[PDB]
């Protein structure tokens, strides 16, 4: 019901901001795995 | 009812927005995996002097 619809927006509101924080925090993943790229290219250096 | 009606799709939005989540850390990856390719050939680049050699 309307309680629901609450509880259920606060979720889609958590979802969207967790959607905003794993892009950020994949972003800087993608931006960590690169510097663990450049540590792989070393080995084969 | 007509409000539990709108908490489902309340809820879908956040299946959507969850998707999204997904498929933004899956570019992410991608992205890291095509700066992988870059710094294997730049790996490669000097494979080749030592071949050269």
């Amino acid at each position: 019901d309307e309680l629901n619809k609450m509880q259920a927006f606060i979720r889609k509101e958590a979802e969207e901001k967790a959607k905003e924080i794993q892009l950020k925090a994949d972003q800087e993943y993608e931006i960590e795995k690169t510097n663990i790229v450049r540590n792989e290219t070393n080995n084969i250096d | 009812n007509g409000i539990a009606t709108l908490l489902q799709a309340e809820k879908e939005a956040h299946e959507i927005v969850s998707k999204a989540r997904k498929y933004r850390q899956d570019k992410l990856k991608q992205a890291k995996t095509d700066a992988a390719k870059e710094i294997d050939s730049y790996k490669i680049q000097k494979d080749k002097e030592l071949k050269e050699f």
